């Protein structure tokens, strides 16, 4: 019923090639014929990338599910057929995929990073099982040096996000030791950061807290599609990043070189670093390992938009008790320019409000802690009452009365500062 | 039974026009006719009405609405009159 | 949980610490902002309410805070009276600071409590108290209580009379309780007596402050209580031509300003006259402007008719068009423009030359100097001759020509809005594209690199003019674009918008030489297949525009490539669809486009099977397969005007330009679909009286302007040719056959919602109840949904009722076909169905969300979201049931 | 001085058991967890028979601790259901209670098997398991020739607190330190003792070596439901009712504290 | 003034747009 259909319709294309993707056209919108509409897009290929990635792209991540399914399907039936056109789809990919493998050309990286969320789409949906010739290539794709360009980012984080997501195509030591040489090279490389090296920060820091769940979501997120993972798969891959690759030591190393987010705000949502910097905090990893993280907590707070991100606040909580525990001592910002220029080219009024906060909440902290600290007199470090003399603070919490609505708990907590800590200013 | 109490303004004959409608939650737009022995006239332009409107239908799987509401009807078709109304109505099973 | 982070902020109000106090009185917004619950709300003002009893007076003050920032979540707390009861105690307290705070409590809650006598006594009696911010409080709480009772209006209005009369009252107390006045918009005897105290108080205190503030509260009565306008109108037109301060004539010229705003309609022509009078002779620039300024401002209304040979305001309006003064010369030539384009009077036509003139006098000295200031009356004067030029059309080529002469002499800022304007104007009147071609094309060969940050709006501004002049395709001007763009400009993002206006414009081999340009910039691949797509739909309507004349061979291969080429695009398209942002207006446009051409195609071939396989053994009737063929043709036809028809009712977010584009379309194939019907199927039932009153064709775009061209050209031709044939005809097919190559050889335009989404609004529609309900009960669908408006809401159109259809289909037909029309009334909704399953199954439900806009069409926009319901039997029902069966 | 930070994975789930694993929490907890899985669980049970008509061998008494012990399907109507001693009605309602109905006459002379298919309810959710739409039906009365059974029978809502017929599980399978690192138990010879099921020990190991530091935490659970209930829904119910409970005992000590201080 | 200049007005800018001008722009 179907060979016989499928063999006199393409005759009939070959009889009128004009119309003869229309045809697959008719197959995609019928949703009748799979193999027929593949045989015709591959028919009729005799720049840009190729017209089959462009098809099937369409065919497995389009906003039709049904379509979707149906292709899936297509593909999941005719994998348990012996060794037929989808194995010609499967050959005619393989030889595009070595079409531009050498690191890549600056021009093909984005026709590398397409064929590559095509294969995402081919073995997340359709249940693809790939040979062992199309995982060594792809494998040998997976570790391609680009440029550096922004679609090189992209190309790494799908490349990186693939190696979480598809685990079972390594199976062999020599293979894992490449993929984790481009791994360590990937994480000396310095130009990524600037993106790639938040994906691999928070990926570091969801298996050191054993997390596994919101790491399928991230995977999801950057591949742009649902696929099942089995996480077991990815137990091997914990181990490789908890004990080798992402220790402590080199996740904390990379918590100050990754960029800040520029005007965070409630509006940019999901897990951000400043999430991650504060569960570092929280661990009290930077002092364990001897990393200064003033720098960036500075360049984080000098950079925020008129609505309130909510963990800023935690985020300057904990930093001030990592200053002040007697664990160790992180610095505290210092009270020159960082603290009086900034109070002064052009910063931000929700950065001014949030020095105010951190400066105001050290100060209780130090009254607060002075009466059993007992281990040093550097380790308070007070600031000059000269500086607090530079910093508006009537003024300030004056402006924060106005925009209530647009700040969390930080006029809140200002208040309650400005309430216990200057009664002669709550006249 | 549902009781109205309508307070009728500058209505000139509302003895023939003005008609109580009920609106159950599915298509039903019952209307009802009030008597004419209930619309008390406790002044001139003023009129009150007063009638137990009467509400059924079979069981619900919850309490949706209905919507109570007063109509004009003329010599070929009505409009409406008053404020949009919703009463709480739960049948309950026997 | 919403009462557990009310317990969390209710801990720290006993804490006795006042930080931890104000840190728990603050947090109330919030609160209020999460959790909108009647119930909670009313306990939390409830509890605010008795720490603002038994606090001190900063957390006073921050119960105020905290009620002036909830001014909305008031209204719904239900225990107001014990509420207000535990507030007002403390009117009382000795303190004056107290009584204060507690005086902007009750005028904070005034929205609540009108007519609540013991507020107003209390607001009255420390009207009289001798502490300054006790009797500034009772000012704040009175202008509250004024604004929002009738009845307190009307006995204050008496009491602040008597008390700014009263000298003891000191002068600054006094400028802060004139406004109070302004809430005299109650009764029209209250504003009466409210104006005579005005009238009184004026020359009672001729101060430059209270005149300023007297004048300014009688006008704010005078426009909220609408019988005052008249008598407001001229009193300050005798201000300002009289008094001699300076401040008072500002203060009437934005006063007149506001109310010319409001209700220019009411202004009569001797209020014009009198400021027309009080421009002539005044000596100060700052005044005239304003004055100017409120003139404009009433030339744009329909006071002009009613003001209306040469007039004063004329006269005025010649003498500031040449004026040193820049804003006085906009505001000159916007008189001069507005009254030319308002009406078509004999004496308008001589100084129809001097506004003219007058604008590129405002050319010439606007467009050198880069002036922040500057560029505002340049905007002025392009906009104005924007008007000038669409309002009177046959003096809009000296526009076009003073406009070309200016750009050569002009600095670069300054070239964007003139090219603003040069497009504006090129888009309505066609006939000056093609002369103006020539200068506009050296421009842009004369900008190299001279520029480094308007260079890239000035190329593109530059390059869309170009688009919109040529009518027709390039040949050398394309390369040397390419050119200058490649040696210029690496900006890839000005290459795409350069692009976008080629594509919008029809010049699509330019599209697709600068989309095959774009390829290897973009570093999504989700951007590279769109940008492919867009290569391969501007190559296919490149290849469209092969079609020379009447030859249908080269029509079928042209139809050919471009269907190739178009759905090779549409393969690329579909790729680039997105979980967030989909493309779902670009493919359902891509693909009626597949399927208007394949129906093209379609009806060519049929054209060719008349000719070819000729009729069959038979002694309408007697064609052979041709009619079948028609009566297919024009049934896809027929399908394709309806697939055009809702997706212009699912757009909902397009311009007016896209939504002229989808009509345009629809029109296209209800066009061949009539002319099918006319002259093949049956001539003698169809061709009525469809001549079409063809007045004045307000066709906005050049394309729109060859659309309905050619639909006239072809409907007369159908008419024409209705029943000179029989009906299988030479004549028919090619009139018909030829209809098809005049409806392509105007290449098709790419709108903005193609490119650019704007009013991105959806409905959520959360309802709620395979679900398994009993037969004999009736399941109720408890729907609710909120809309999702992006960035602006209503820039195009609004929502005014979401009509909800929601229908059962069994056997997962259509028996529960119920509808009902909800209004939002916060950007929510939520109504509740009731639904009857009486056939045991499963119910498959599908609910629609149509949106009914302020002009009553509507559009099919919300999801079709269907859940599956089960009529399961009760075992003992159905026990019964076959009992009494067998 | 804080509250544990318990993790739950789930090795197996089926419609008569769920297997699943507590780990980070105490011994005191799971055992509670447990306590609440047999006896304060709430299902719907028969709890009142009006016997009109029995001619059968067993008498009236026998016949309702029977209907008893049937069980019936509770889920996601329990929760509605309030408890019969605290609705306000005078006989049964249908908000807190759910009426059957069995009326069987055995006319023929075979042996008419009277089971749960003739307990005919009169809410479509609450059904006895074996009738939910493979497996053979509870059998209530064996009757002949002439005999015959007509009863209205109630079932409300209860734990097995108060009666077994109220309890949910069948069988509670509870397991702590399977390799006895903890010697809470002194197995004399440990080499006959067979490994638990959760050993992760060689065969050549009988226990695991002595933790001096150790505490119990990974408790192993197997709730079989008697099928009233899903298991899910059971463990679910327990944790919401363990929870009520000291919600209830934290009102009450809350109001003693005020009056007392 | 064009009513309908697509590339003046740019405040309302979209989510693909800005994105697609974040890409193309700084290459
Ligand atoms: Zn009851």
């Amino acid at each position: 019923g179907g060979r016989r259909r499928t063999d006199a319709l393409r005759f009939l294309c070959k009889m009128n090639p004009s119309q003869a993707l229309k045809v697959r056209g008719m197959v995609v919108e019928e949703c009748h014929l799979p193999g027929l509409g593949v045989a015709l897009t591959l028919d009729h290929t005799k720049d840009g990338v190729s017209d089959l990635v462009c098809f099937v792209s369409g065919l497995l991540l389009g906003t039709n599910a049904k379509v979707r399914t149906w292709f899936g399907t297509f593909i999941r039936n005719g994998q348990q057929r012996k060794r037929s056109v989808l194995w010609q789809m499967r050959r005619q990919l393989l030889l595009e995929l070595m079409g531009i493998l050498p690191g890549l050309k600056e021009e093909h990286v984005v026709k590398a990073s397409a064929l590559l969320r095509l294969y995402c789409a081919l073995m997340g949906i359709a249940g693809l099982k790939p040979t062992e010739e199309e995982a060594e290539q792809l494998l040998q794709l997976m570790t391609s040096r680009p440029p550096a360009t922004p679609a090189g980012v992209r190309f790494v984080s799908l490349s990186f996000c693939m190696l979480l997501a598809f685990s079972t195509l390594v199976s062999t030591p020599e293979q894992e030791q490449l993929m984790v040489v481009w791994l360590s090279w990937m994480i000396k490389e310095e130009a990524y950061f600037e993106s790639f090296g938040e994906m691999l920060l928070l990926v570091a820091m969801y298996f050191h807290s054993n997390q596994l769940s919101a790491i399928i979501d991230l995977v999801c997120s950057t591949l742009g599609m649902k696929i099942v993972i089995k996480p077991s798969s990815l137990s091997r891959m914990k181990t490789i990043f908890t004990q080798e690759i992402f220790t402590e030591q080199v996740v904390t190393a990379h918590a100050v070189r990754v960029p800040v987010t520029s005007n965070l705000s409630a509006n940019i949502t999901g897990f951000l670093p400043i999430h991650c910097i504060y569960q570092l905090l929280r661990s009290r990893s930077f002092t364990k390992h001897k990393v200064s993280i003033k720098d960036w907590i500075y360049r984080q707070l000098c950079e925020t938009s008129t609505p309130l991100h909510p963990q800023l606040l935690p985020l300057i909580d904990v930093y001030i008790n990592s200053i002040l525990t007697p664990a160790s001592k992180s610095n505290p910002e210092a009270t020159n320019q960082p603290v009086t220029e900034q109070e002064i080219q052009r910063f931000s009024i929700t950065a001014q409000l949030l020095v105010l906060y951190y400066i105001l909440s050290y100060e209780e902290a130090l009254l607060a802690n002075t009466k059993t600290l007992a281990a040093m007199q550097r380790k308070p470090k007070s600031y000059s009452s000269s500086l607090m003399d530079q910093i508006p603070i009537k003024f300030l919490i004056r402006q924060a009365q106005g925009l209530q609505q647009e700040l969390g708990g930080l006029h809140s907590a200002l208040l309650r500062l400005l309430a216990t800590n200057y009664p002669h200013l709550c006249i | 039974a549902l009781d109205v109490d309508a307070t009728l303004e500058h209505v000139q004959d509302p003895q023939n026009t003005v008609k109580v409608q009920v609106l159950y939650p599915d298509g039903q737009a019952q209307m009802i006719h009030p008597k004419p022995a209930d619309f008390r006239n406790p002044g001139p332009g003023r009129h009150r009405l007063i009638t137990q409107v009467y509400l059924s239908h079979t069981a619900w799987t919850e309490a949706c609405q209905v919507e109570v509401r007063l109509l004009l009807a003329y010599n070929e078709g009505t409009i409406p009159f008053s404020k949009p109304v919703k009463v709480y109505i739960m049948p309950k099973p026997a | 949980d919403a009462n557990s982070a009310l317990m969390e902020l209710d801990k720290g109000l006993r804490s006795g610490k006042l930080g931890e106090q104000c840190e728990a009185v603050v947090r109330f917004p919030r609160l209020f902002q999460k959790y909108p619950f009647p119930i909670l709300i009313n306990s939390a003002f409830l509890k605010l309410a008795d720490v603002f009893r038994v606090g001190n007076n900063f957390l006073r003050l921050c119960v105020l805070k905290v009620t002036q920032q909830s001014e909305k979540h008031l209204e719904k707390i239900l225990n107001v009276d014990e509420f207000v009861k535990r507030i007002f105690s403390v009117i009382h307290s000795n303190d004056p600071v107290a009584r204060a705070i507690t005086l902007r409590m009750l005028g904070s809650l005034a929205s609540i409590i009108p007519e609540r006598k013991n507020a107003h006594h209390s607001i009255r009696q420390s009207l009289d108290s001798h502490d300054n911010v006790e009797v500034e409080a009772a000012v704040f709480a009175a202008a509250n209580f004024s604004a929002q009772s009738k009845d307190f209006a009307v006995g204050i209005c008496n009491k602040i009379s008597e008390m700014i009369q009263g000298l003891a009252t000191p002068v600054d107390l006094k400028l802060k309780l004139i406004p109070i006045l302004q809430h005299m918009h109650h009764d029209a005897i209250l504003a009466s007596s409210a104006r005579q105290l005005l009238q009184q108080l004026v020359t009672s205190y001729p101060s430059t402050k209270m005149v300023i503030v007297s004048l300014h509260t009688f006008t704010l009565l005078a426009a909220s209580s609408l019988v005052d306008t008249p008598k407001q109108i001229q009193l300050l037109l005798q201000y300002l031509k009289n008094d001699p301060r300076k401040a008072v004539k500002r203060l009437a010229i934005q006063d007149l300003k506001l109310l010319a705003n409001k209700t220019p309609h009411t202004w009569s022509r001797e209020n014009i006259q009198a400021l027309c009078e009080c421009a002539l002779q005044t000596p100060y620039d700052s005044l005239k402007l304003g004055m100017l300024s409120v003139l404009s401002t009433l030339s744009g209304t329909i006071a002009i008719k009613h003001y209306f040979r040469s007039s004063d305001l004329v006269k005025l309006a010649q003498e500031c068009c040449y004026h040193n003064n820049r804003g006085i010369a906009a505001h000159g030539v916007r008189v001069l423009t507005n009254i030319t384009v308002s009406c078509q009077e004999k004496d308008l036509l001589a100084l129809e030359q001097d506004a003219v003139f007058g604008l590129e006098s405002l050319l010439v000295l606007c467009s050198q100097d880069d002036s922040p200031g500057a560029q505002a009356t340049l905007k002025i004067a392009l906009n104005c001759m924007v008007k000038l030029a669409k309002g009177r059309p046959h003096l809009s080529q000296s526009v076009v020509e003073t406009l070309l002469t200016q750009l050569h002499s002009a600095q670069d800022a300054a070239r964007i809005l003139m090219c603003h304007c040069l497009a504006a104007i090129a888009m309505q009147l066609p006939v000056l594209g093609d002369g103006m071609l020539g200068d506009l094309m050296e421009l842009y060969k004369v900008i190299g690199r001279s520029a480094t940050d308007k260079q890239q709006e000035l190329l593109v501004s530059l390059a869309t003019v170009i688009f919109v002049a040529s009518q027709k395709a390039l040949s050398v001007e394309s390369k040397a674009v390419i050119k200058q763009q490649l040696e210029s400009v690496s900006n890839g993002w000005t290459v795409y918008r350069i692009a976008r206006q080629a594509s919008r414009m029809g010049n699509h081999d330019m599209a697709k030489e600068l989309y095959q340009s774009l390829l290897t910039q973009v570093a999504s691949e989700h951007f590279y297949f769109w940008l492919n797509s867009l290569k391969e739909f501007s190559h296919a309507e490149q290849c469209l525009t092969g079609l020379q004349e009447e030859n249908y061979s080269s029509a079928l291969s042209c139809i050919a490539e471009s269907l190739k080429f178009y759905h090779k695009g549409i393969a690329s398209l579909t790729a680039a669809s997105t979980p967030l942002n989909p493309l779902s207006f670009q493919c359902e446009f891509v693909k009626l486009r597949i399927d208007l051409l394949q129906a093209f195609s379609q009806l060519i071939c049929t054209c060719n099977s008349l000719k070819t396989s000729p009729p069959p053994a038979i002694a309408l009737q007697r064609c052979g397969r041709i009619s079948n063929q028609m009566k297919q043709s024009m049934e896809e036809f027929r399908s394709l005007a309806s697939r055009y028809g809702d997706l212009y009712q699912a757009s909902f977010d397009a311009d007016s330009a896209t939504l002229r584009n989808v009509e345009l379309q629809q029109q296209s194939c209800l066009l061949i679909s009539h002319a099918i019907e006319a002259l093949i199927l049956d001539p003698e039932s169809a061709s009525f009286q469809e001549y079409g009153s063809t007045g004045t064709a307000h066709a906005d775009s050049e394309y729109e302007r060859r659309m309905m061209s050619v639909y006239n050209h072809v409907l007369e031709e159908v008419e024409s040719l209705n029943r000179k044939y029989t009906p299988v005809s030479y004549m028919h097919t090619a009139c018909l056959c030829n209809a098809i190559i005049a409806l392509l050889k105007v290449p098709l335009s790419f709108q903005r919602y193609f490119f650019q989404k704007l009013q991105s609004t959806s409905i959520k529609l959360a309802l709620s109840p395979p679900i398994a309900v009993q037969n004999n009960q009736q399941l109720a669908l408890k729907v609710e949904g909120v809309v999702q408006h992006g960035s602006k809401p209503g820039l195009f159109r609004k929502i005014q009722s979401v009509c909800l259809n929601v229908s059962s289909t069994l056997q997962s037909n259509m028996t529960n076909e119920m509808e009902q029309r909800v209004e939002p009334h916060n950007d929510y909704f939520s109504t509740q169905f009731l639904l009857n399953f009486a056939i045991l199954g499963t119910h498959n439900i599908t609910v629609e969300s149509s949106v009914k806009d302020a002009n009553g069409i509507v559009w099919k926009t919300g999801p079709r979201t269907t859940i599956f319901v089960k009529s399961l039997e009760d075992p003992y029902s159905q026990q019964i049931r076959l009992q009494q069966q067998q | 001085p804080y509250a544990n930070q318990p993790t739950v994975r789930i090795t197996e789930l089926t419609d008569e058991n769920v297997k699943f694993i507590i780990e980070n929490t105490d011994l005191a907890v799971a055992n509670s967890i447990r306590r609440v899985f047999i006896a304060e669980v709430p299902i719907i049970a028969i709890d009142w028979v009006q016997i009109d008509a029995n001619s059968s061998v067993l008498h009236d008494e026998f016949i309702a601790h029977r209907l008893g012990l049937i069980p019936l399907t509770s889920d996601d109507i329990v929760d509605k259901l309030q408890y019969s001693r605290d609705c306000t009605c005078e006989e049964f309602c249908p908000e807190c209670s759910v009426e059957f109905t069995l009326d069987v006459r055995c006319n023929e002379d075979q042996t008419r098997h009277v089971t749960s298919r003739d307990l005919i309810s009169n809410s479509p959710r609450v059904i006895p398991v074996t009738s939910r739409n493979e497996q053979d039906d509870i059998l209530i009365v064996k009757l002949r020739k002439g005999q015959e059974l007509r009863l209205r029978a109630y079932a409300k809502k209860g734990f097995g607190k108060e009666h077994a017929k109220w309890n949910p599980t069948a069988g509670v399978a509870f397991e702590y330190d399977p390799d006895n690192a903890l010697r809470h138990t002194v197995y004399p010879k440990p080499e006959e003792w067979p490994k638990s099921e959760y050993s992760e020990l060689d065969e050549d190991e009988s226990q695991a070596p002595y933790d001096p530091n150790g505490k119990p935490e990974r408790f192993y659970y197997n709730v079989e439901s008697c099928g009233s209930l899903r298991p899910e829904t059971i463990v679910l119910s327990a944790l919401s009712g363990l929870k009520k409970k000291l919600s209830d005992l934290q009102t009450q000590l809350s109001h003693e504290i005020q009056s007392d201080v | 003034x064009x009513x309908x200049x697509w590339x003046x007005x740019x405040x309302x800018x979209x989510x693909x747009x800005x994105x697609x001008x974040x890409x193309x722009x700084x290459x």
